[PDB]
């Protein structure tokens, strides 16, 4: 479908990888600039998580991580890339395990 | 793209195709790694050409 | 572990922890790059061994040894510029 | 000396080696339906973007019609009335989801 | 652009020196080996053992011959070969994960 096809963010790990970072944030999000600010370093977290698997220290294949909801109220001062990358890696691991 | 053994396994010969310019022995050249870019400028290494 | 320790320490100081997809030629450890902000001219290249962060002087050859660095040294060098 | 069986050399023992096979060896759904609801609202959003594309096509038709009238660029058909008919479709799909919940 | 090879490694072998007193030469040997074989992937695990990735059994045979004879003239203990795995997901996530 259309929005899903337009929502492809990155491939993991690195180019030629067999994982898809997709995002379905329901639209209706005023914080588009905030989303595009946090995307550039959630990409790195997704690559890190899908390169080093949680099941074993190994790469992940044939899986799309479709983002559901992101909530963050305060200003851009509190949005540290290094503060949020481990969260992305951990949530990717947990989603993969639940699958 | 390749490194070749000397007759005794002590040093390697780099197999290169010169795409442009000219090269002379003793020249100072800068070696770029596999992921050298504007983000990662630390893969650079200065070396001579023996 | 110490890896999560340095991760949350960098998180506290509003830094960016970027993994450089490289391995040290002599020790085989992964190399990481910590940038203070979008200004990329200043960035620290560091690898982790036996729970101590190892640093290299800028412009030094790979065969040169790695000198130690601390959290307070990192903050001192990142807060004055 | 073969597959881990045998002695290194028959010399030193009273035997000749000659190992033999044993000849007697015994060779023997999804709980949080909120995911489906979110998928349904997302496909609704895809249909919304599809109808926006249709509205853009209608706007191109309007631009061609205006150019023909001038003979006798690109313009937009409806800047905001499409948002009211969009809200009408929102009401329609909310009625659909209510009817579907009642059916279940 | 980095070379796009025609195959992957998917063939893992773990090695270690016969006596740990000669660990550094093996490390230099592995470095030289990594230089000379493009799909060879020398890795170090948490346990401290070193794994090598090669295309196949003949590839690893020649690689270990060069390691023993060419580069680091020491004697090594080579483990049994093993494949390179990967993880995937077959069913959709049971619950939302945050």
């Amino acid at each position: 479908d259309l929005l899903a096809s337009r929502s492809i963010w990155a491939f993991g790990p690195d180019d030629r990888g067999t994982n898809i970072l997709r995002d379905d944030t329901l639209s209706t999000d005023v914080d588009k600039n905030v989303l595009n600010s946090v995307k550039e370093y959630i990409k790195q977290g997704f690559q890190w998580g899908t390169r080093e698997g949680p099941l074993c220290d190994e790469t992940i294949r044939n899986v799309n991580f479709r983002l559901m909801d992101v909530v963050l109220a305060p200003e851009q001062i509190y949005r540290g890339g290094g503060q949020i990358i481990p969260t992305a890696r951990r949530v990717c691991y947990s989603s993969f395990l639940t699958a | 793209t390749k490194l070749y053994n000397t007759v005794d396994a002590n040093n390697f010969y780099a197999f290169a195709r010169v795409y442009s310019g000219q090269v002379k022995k003793g020249q100072k050249v800068k070696v770029l790694g596999e992921n050298y870019s504007l983000e990662d400028e630390e893969d650079m290494v200065v070396a001579h050409i023996a | 572990s110490f890896r999560e320790l340095v991760e949350e320490f960098c998180a506290e100081n509003s830094l960016l922890f970027v993994p450089l997809r490289r391995s040290h030629l002599s020790t085989g450890s992964a190399l990481f790059r910590i940038s203070t902000q979008a200004s990329k001219a200043r960035g620290i290249t560091v690898y982790l061994r036996n729970d101590i962060i190892w640093k290299k002087s800028p412009g030094a050859s790979e065969d040169t040894p790695y000198d130690p660095i601390g959290f307070n040294e990192i903050l001192l060098m990142f807060n004055n510029n | 000396s073969y597959n881990g069986i045998g002695l290194p050399t028959p010399r030193g023992s009273g035997t000749n080696g000659y190992v033999m096979r044993n000849l007697s060896h015994v060779k023997k759904v999804q709980d949080p339906s909120i995911s489906e609801h979110e998928c349904r609202r997302q496909i609704e959003s895809k249909l919304l973007l599809y109808r926006e594309q249709l509205l853009e096509e209608v706007s191109s038709q309007h631009s061609t019609d205006a150019a023909a009238s001038d003979s006798n660029s690109k313009t937009k058909s409806l800047d905001e009335a499409d948002v009211e008919i969009l809200v009408q479709k929102y009401r329609e799909q909310l009625l659909k989801e209510l009817q579907l919940q009642k059916s279940t | 652009r980095p070379i796009a090879h025609m195959s992957e490694s998917v063939f893992k072998v773990a090695v270690e020196p016969h006596n740990p007193s000669e660990l550094p030469k093996l490390l230099d040997g592995l470095r030289k080996t990594n230089k000379s074989y493009p799909l060879s992937i020398t890795k170090v695990e948490e346990s401290g053992e070193h794994t090598i990735f090669g295309t196949g059994e003949m590839y690893m045979d020649c690689l270990l011959y060069d390691l023993r004879t060419l580069y680091s003239e020491i004697e090594i203990r080579v483990s049994d070969p093993v494949a390179r795995f990967c993880e995937t997901a077959v069913d959709t996530s049971s619950i939302k994960c945050f």
